[PDB]
RNA sequence: AGCCGGUAGCGGGCGUGGAUCCCUGGAUGUCCGAAUGGGGGAACCCGGCCGGCGGGAACGCCGGUCACCGCGCGCGCGGGGGGAACCUGGGGAACUGAAACAUCUCAGUACCCAGAGGAGAGGAAAGAGAAAUCGACUCCCUGAGUAGCGGCGAGCGA
RNA sequence: UGGUUCGUGGAGCCAUGGGGGAAUCUGGGCGGACCACCGCCUAAGGCUAAGUACUCCGGGUGACCGAUAGCGCACCAGUAC
RNA sequence: GUAGGGAAACCGAGUCCGAACAGGGCGCAGCGGCCGCAAAGUCCGCGGCCGUGGACCCGAAACCGGGCGAGCUAGCCCUGGCCAGGGUGAAGCUGGGGUGAGACCCAGUGGAGGCCCGAACCGGUGGGGGAUGCAAACCCCUCGGAUGAGCUGGGGCUAGGAGUGAAAAGCUAACCGAGCCCGGAGAUAGCUGGUUCUCCCCGAAAUGACUUUAGGGUCAGCCUCAGGCG
RNA sequence: CGUAGGGUUAGGCGGGACCUAAGGUGAAGCCGAAAGGCGUAGCCGAAGGGCAGCCGGUUAAUAUUCCGGCCCUUCCCGCAG
RNA sequence: UGGUGUUGGCUCUUGGUCGCGCCUGCGUAGGAUAGGUGGGAGCCUGUGAACCCCCGCCUCCGGGUGGGGGGGAGGCGCCGGUGAAAUACCACCCUGGCGCGGCUGGGGGCCUAACCCUCGGAUGGGGGGACAGCGCUUGGCGGGCAGUUUGACUGGGGCGGU
RNA sequence: GGGCCUGACUGCGAGGCCUGCAAGCCGAGCAGGGGCGAAAGCCGGGCCUAGUGAACCGGUGGUCCCGUGUGGAAGGGCCAU
RNA sequence: UGGGAGAGGGUGGUGGAAUUCCCGGAGUAGCGGUGAAAUGCGCAGAUACCGGGAGGAACGCCGAUGGCGAAGGCAGCCAC
RNA sequence: GCCCGGAUAGCUCAGGGUAGAGCAGGGGAUUGAAAAUCCCCGUGUCCUUGGUUCGAUUCCGAGUCCGGGCACCA
């Protein structure tokens, strides 16, 4: 008997997988405990309908990740600070590097997705990693200047 | 054992035919009938309990049509059956036949 | 043109202003009975609700309503029981015959049950069966006691 | 296991209580085991007048009875008993 | 009906067996002068007899189906009722004796029991009567039980291969080794009985063979009628 | 016996408008080819439980029923506590 | 009473066939433990050789051997002695014997969730438990019941005889 | 008693015996191919009369006769047992 | 009055050895028995060996030429 | 009719390279005996026939004979 597991099950298979079991096990254990559902025709293309929808919404999120990869490795964010020759008096935060980008190139970007562990307290040219979702990182060149 | 609620299978009358002798096809003189008498063949009726709209429903069904019960449970999901008795739920399930 | 049933009589009435009588429709239609408010040893008994009657609250009577089950979204519609035979379906004997008897016969008959209706069944080929053919089903004639079936017996029979 | 002429027979066909269990025309059933070839037909939903049967009932007609006959009953009979 | 032979393929006035031109089995061919009469054959009518049906009529004991019965009787269930009077005198209890204490003994009280005697009530032992009865089981005398496994009223339950039975195959509505009614049904009866006007002609048999046959049958024998032969 | 006329009087007697027993029936539920067979509650079911009337007189014929005397029950409504 | 349905989960241990891997095979004469026939003058070892030690081992107890730590230029054939059958390497196979894999079939232990029983509490708890029960099918026991059969002749019938 | 042999034949059979039927019995002669005999001829078991069992159902070896649209096959038929 | 020894008797309890039988494991061709044997038992797995279990009866050593009782008779150990 | 077996000394039985073992029979030891015991001794076409092998109890084939076991009988 073929069923669609609704959960990972020990030595049976992964969620969404279609495996083959003795009828008594399915209709007396798996099915009354929401563990799987009979691999009928009707709710078979449903699996398809939802594997297709996830394949979409992911690879979309991998394309609204790239509309901001080209549009951010293709500029510099220049942050005028007040400083004496090397070290800043205040500092520049992710929040800072955020409000600044949303100002010049007006690109909304989330400070916490931005690898700034210690706030920047010196002058120079900085490369910084931005992850708006994994496997799609973004290197940001930024110039803090006086 | 009476009657299948899904398929309508029902007890039937058959003969029990006792034969002696050797079949012609094995070189014997042939088979003789030493008794014919009436008997009954019964559906393999069995019980199937399913929970539907939170209610427990029970079918008396030939083992052959056990899968047809669960099919009815599926097709039942289109209907709103909550609030009805287990009697009225079954009636709905059987109209989907 | 007579009439008030068979039915005369006592004692009283009616009819050409059309009676009696015959035909159609209608009204009335106690109680029991599927019997159905409930009960019950059928034709009796006992109630709820609304309205009425009496002097009427107790008590009683009158009218209306109140069983179960099925189907449709408490409301409707439907069912129930009967019918000489006939019909279909579910069950289904034995005597007898085989000059004994068991397979076989009687016979899917008698009979029980369910259902139907003025009929019922069947019915528009997943047919026939050899015609390179036919063209739903039903019923009669024939095919034919043929083909066959059969303790290859008694018989059975397309 | 039943049905058919078919009583296990070379036993198909039609039906189906039990087990196993497809396909959508390049699909499937049948032509009496089976196989090939050649044909026939499209299963697993339903309905459908008429021609057929019967006689509680009505009328018509008898080389039918005529009161021990003809219905059990010509008559107050499914009665008396 | 007009063709038959062969298991058949098949052949055909022939065919089958056979190697056969062998032998054999089963088959094949009107009367008078083209007209007439007659005829295969066939159709209808009539009569005899046979087959199938209940098949000449009446008659079982039985078998099967579906119902009707426990107002009789048998058991059980529920609820009530009844058993004069007399007799015997268990246990216990009381006191007395007894003993170390006891057992135990004695008296009194007591009122037990499928105890005793005997009516009602339930029976039915022996004899007599009755015997087309008063009566399809009764009457007289006698005799058993009579606080019990007692008897009895009302309301109920169990039934036909079934009930119920302190058991007799008893009883289940006056005949129970399988109830009663209607139906199958006109069961079947190789048996028994019965079978209806007249006249005329002829006229048997009671043996053989075979027979789950022997008092029943099939064939032959013997009777009769029609046609033919002579 | 035949014909005709007359005769049976109840809140308290008996039964019902009260109870339940065996049993029967039976919402729920269970089972059986059909017919049907079961089944807790409930309902039905009495000669058991429960519940208020005694004596006398009167008719040709009824009487705890009519009448006489002396008693009692339930239901309704009202007043008082 | 076997099979099968209803009928599930986890294990352990088995057996049967099929596929591949590796061995086992000792009468006699002989180098020793020679499976059968065939190929065949060369196979090998740095892609570790003769001795050591762990063993699965199978030992007819003499030997066979696999992988291990040894181990750092060496083995054994054609040669041949007696063989019915030469020895090295390769190969199809025979009698066996595991090792794995395939389908299988059997037993055992447990589990719970079908099914069964139970609990004033019931989408739940406890118990039994894939057994029991019930369907289809196999074979058996089976006067408890059913339908029947149980011959004729005969100095009556039976018995005897035939 | 001995030699050679398998006629303890195949295909038929005039005509009879016996006789209810069905059976049982005897049988010359013709053909094929034989055995023995120089030949006439004999030979279709045994001096003779007992030593046996109808049919149905089925086995076997042949035959190639039927073969359920057709060609095969299943299965029958026929001859022998 | 104070003391002693004792299987004196009765009730209840409870301790180990052994035998038998039952289960588990391990193991194979005999075991048993006698004067010698035979019956018996054992490959359907005995005997012999190990673990578990059940149950009855009797109390080894101490123990003696001992002790106690009127006699019959009284023996694991404990309490009464 | 069909399947499985057997056949080895007087008797019951064991088994590619042997012909075994026990019990019956014989002598010897032993004893009141009868036994038990103990030593030795014999007793084969391994049913027949044809083939495998270098060779056959063995393997194969075929027969005969006797066991079993299953089934059928018009
Ligand atoms: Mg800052
Ligand atoms: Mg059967
Ligand atoms: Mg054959
Ligand atoms: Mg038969
Ligand atoms: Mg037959
Ligand atoms: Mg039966
Ligand atoms: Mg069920
Ligand atoms: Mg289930
Ligand atoms: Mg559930
Ligand atoms: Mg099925
Ligand atoms: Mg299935
Ligand atoms: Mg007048
Ligand atoms: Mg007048
Ligand atoms: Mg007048
Ligand atoms: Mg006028
Ligand atoms: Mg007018
Ligand atoms: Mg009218
Ligand atoms: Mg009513
Ligand atoms: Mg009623
Ligand atoms: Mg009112
Ligand atoms: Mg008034
Ligand atoms: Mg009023
Ligand atoms: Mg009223
Ligand atoms: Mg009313
Ligand atoms: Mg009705
Ligand atoms: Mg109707
Ligand atoms: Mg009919
Ligand atoms: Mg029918
Ligand atoms: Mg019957
Ligand atoms: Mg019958
Ligand atoms: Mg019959
Ligand atoms: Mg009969
Ligand atoms: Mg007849
Ligand atoms: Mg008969
Ligand atoms: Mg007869
Ligand atoms: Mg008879
Ligand atoms: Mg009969
Ligand atoms: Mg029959
Ligand atoms: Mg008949
Ligand atoms: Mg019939
Ligand atoms: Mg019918
Ligand atoms: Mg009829
Ligand atoms: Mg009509
Ligand atoms: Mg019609
Ligand atoms: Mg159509
Ligand atoms: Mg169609
Ligand atoms: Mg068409
Ligand atoms: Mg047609
Ligand atoms: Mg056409
Ligand atoms: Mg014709
Ligand atoms: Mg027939
Ligand atoms: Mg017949
Ligand atoms: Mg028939
Ligand atoms: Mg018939
Ligand atoms: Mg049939
Ligand atoms: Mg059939
Ligand atoms: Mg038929
Ligand atoms: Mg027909
Ligand atoms: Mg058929
Ligand atoms: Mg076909
Ligand atoms: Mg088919
Ligand atoms: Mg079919
Ligand atoms: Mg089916
Ligand atoms: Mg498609
Ligand atoms: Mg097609
Ligand atoms: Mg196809
Ligand atoms: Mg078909
Ligand atoms: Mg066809
Ligand atoms: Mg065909
Ligand atoms: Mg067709
Ligand atoms: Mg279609
Ligand atoms: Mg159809
Ligand atoms: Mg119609
Ligand atoms: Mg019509
Ligand atoms: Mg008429
Ligand atoms: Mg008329
Ligand atoms: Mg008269
Ligand atoms: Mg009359
Ligand atoms: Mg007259
Ligand atoms: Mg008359
Ligand atoms: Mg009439
Ligand atoms: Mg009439
Ligand atoms: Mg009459
Ligand atoms: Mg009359
Ligand atoms: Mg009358
Ligand atoms: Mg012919
Ligand atoms: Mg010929
Ligand atoms: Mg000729
Ligand atoms: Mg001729
Ligand atoms: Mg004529
Ligand atoms: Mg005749
Ligand atoms: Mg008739
Ligand atoms: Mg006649
Ligand atoms: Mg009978
Ligand atoms: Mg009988
Ligand atoms: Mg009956
Ligand atoms: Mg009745
Ligand atoms: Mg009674
Ligand atoms: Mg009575
Ligand atoms: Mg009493
Ligand atoms: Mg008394
Ligand atoms: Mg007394
Ligand atoms: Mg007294
Ligand atoms: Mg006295
Ligand atoms: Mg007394
Ligand atoms: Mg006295
Ligand atoms: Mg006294
Ligand atoms: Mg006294
Ligand atoms: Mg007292
Ligand atoms: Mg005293
Ligand atoms: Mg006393
Ligand atoms: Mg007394
Ligand atoms: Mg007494
Ligand atoms: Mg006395
Ligand atoms: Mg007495
Ligand atoms: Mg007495
Ligand atoms: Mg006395
Ligand atoms: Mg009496
Ligand atoms: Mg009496
Ligand atoms: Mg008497
Ligand atoms: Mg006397
Ligand atoms: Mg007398
Ligand atoms: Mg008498
Ligand atoms: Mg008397
Ligand atoms: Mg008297
Ligand atoms: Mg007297
Ligand atoms: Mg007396
Ligand atoms: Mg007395
Ligand atoms: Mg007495
Ligand atoms: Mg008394
Ligand atoms: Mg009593
Ligand atoms: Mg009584
Ligand atoms: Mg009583
Ligand atoms: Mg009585
Ligand atoms: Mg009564
Ligand atoms: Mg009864
Ligand atoms: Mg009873
Ligand atoms: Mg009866
Ligand atoms: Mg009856
Ligand atoms: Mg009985
Ligand atoms: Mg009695
Ligand atoms: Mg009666
Ligand atoms: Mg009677
Ligand atoms: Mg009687
Ligand atoms: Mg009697
Ligand atoms: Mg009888
Ligand atoms: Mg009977
Ligand atoms: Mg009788
Ligand atoms: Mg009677
Ligand atoms: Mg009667
Ligand atoms: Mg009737
Ligand atoms: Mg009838
Ligand atoms: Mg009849
Ligand atoms: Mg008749
Ligand atoms: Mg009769
Ligand atoms: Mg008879
Ligand atoms: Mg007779
Ligand atoms: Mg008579
Ligand atoms: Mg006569
Ligand atoms: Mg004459
Ligand atoms: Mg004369
Ligand atoms: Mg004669
Ligand atoms: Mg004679
Ligand atoms: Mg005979
Ligand atoms: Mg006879
Ligand atoms: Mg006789
Ligand atoms: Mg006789
Ligand atoms: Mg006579
Ligand atoms: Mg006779
Ligand atoms: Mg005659
Ligand atoms: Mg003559
Ligand atoms: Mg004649
Ligand atoms: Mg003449
Ligand atoms: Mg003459
Ligand atoms: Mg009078
Ligand atoms: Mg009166
Ligand atoms: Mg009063
Ligand atoms: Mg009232
Ligand atoms: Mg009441
Ligand atoms: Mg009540
Ligand atoms: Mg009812
Ligand atoms: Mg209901
Ligand atoms: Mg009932
Ligand atoms: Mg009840
Ligand atoms: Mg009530
Ligand atoms: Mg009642
Ligand atoms: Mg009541
Ligand atoms: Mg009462
Ligand atoms: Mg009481
Ligand atoms: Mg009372
Ligand atoms: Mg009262
Ligand atoms: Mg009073
Ligand atoms: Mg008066
Ligand atoms: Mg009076
Ligand atoms: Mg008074
Ligand atoms: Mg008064
Ligand atoms: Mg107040
Ligand atoms: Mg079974
Ligand atoms: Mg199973
Ligand atoms: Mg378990
Ligand atoms: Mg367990
Ligand atoms: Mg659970
Ligand atoms: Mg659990
Ligand atoms: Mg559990
Ligand atoms: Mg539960
Ligand atoms: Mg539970
Ligand atoms: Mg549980
Ligand atoms: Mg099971
Ligand atoms: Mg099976
Ligand atoms: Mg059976
Ligand atoms: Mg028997
Ligand atoms: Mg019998
Ligand atoms: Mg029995
Ligand atoms: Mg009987
Ligand atoms: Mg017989
Ligand atoms: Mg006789
Ligand atoms: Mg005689
Ligand atoms: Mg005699
Ligand atoms: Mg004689
Ligand atoms: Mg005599
Ligand atoms: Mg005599
Ligand atoms: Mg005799
Ligand atoms: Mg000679
Ligand atoms: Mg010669
Ligand atoms: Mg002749
Ligand atoms: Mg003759
Ligand atoms: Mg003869
Ligand atoms: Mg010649
Ligand atoms: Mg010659
Ligand atoms: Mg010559
Ligand atoms: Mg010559
Ligand atoms: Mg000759
Ligand atoms: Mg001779
Ligand atoms: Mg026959
Ligand atoms: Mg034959
Ligand atoms: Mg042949
Ligand atoms: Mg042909
Ligand atoms: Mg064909
Ligand atoms: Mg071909
Ligand atoms: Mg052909
Ligand atoms: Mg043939
Ligand atoms: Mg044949
Ligand atoms: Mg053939
Ligand atoms: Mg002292
Ligand atoms: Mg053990
Ligand atoms: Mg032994
Ligand atoms: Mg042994
Ligand atoms: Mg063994
Ligand atoms: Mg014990
Ligand atoms: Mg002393
Ligand atoms: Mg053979």
């Amino acid at each position: 008997m073929k069923v669609i597991l609704l959960e990972p099950l020990e030595n049976l298979g992964d969620v969404g997988q279609v495996v083959d079991v003795k009828p008594g096990y399915a209709r007396n254990y798996l099915l009354p405990r929401g563990l799987a559902v009979l691999a009928t025709e009707s709710n078979l293309k449903a699996l398809e309908a939802r594997i297709r929808a996830q394949a979409k919404r992911l690879a979309e999120r991998k394309a609204e990740a790239e509309r901001l990869k080209e549009i951010l490795e293709n500029l510099t964010l220049t942050i005028p600070v007040r400083a004496g020759e090397t070290k800043i008096y205040g500092s520049v935060t992710a929040k800072d590097i955020a409000e600044a980008l949303s100002r010049q190139h007006g690109v909304t970007i989330d400070p916490k997705r931005l690898a700034l562990e210690k706030p920047i307290k010196e002058l120079g040219e900085y490369v910084l990693t931005y992850k708006p979702h994994p496997e799609v990182p973004i290197q940001l060149k930024v110039s803090v200047v006086a | 054992s009476k009657v299948c609620e899904i398929s309508g299978k029902r007890p039937i009358v058959a003969n029990s035919i006792q034969r002696r002798g050797k079949a012609k096809r094995e070189g014997g003189v042939g088979k003789k009938t030493t008794g014919i008498s009436k008997r009954r063949q019964y559906p393999n009726l069995q019980k199937v309990r399913v929970r539907v709209a939170g209610q427990e429903i029970t079918f008396r069904v030939a083992a052959s049509h056990i899968p047809k019960v669960y099919e009815l449970v599926e097709r039942a999901k289109g209907l709103k059956l909550e609030g009805l008795s287990p009697k009225e739920i079954k009636k709905e399930l059987l109209k989907l036949l």
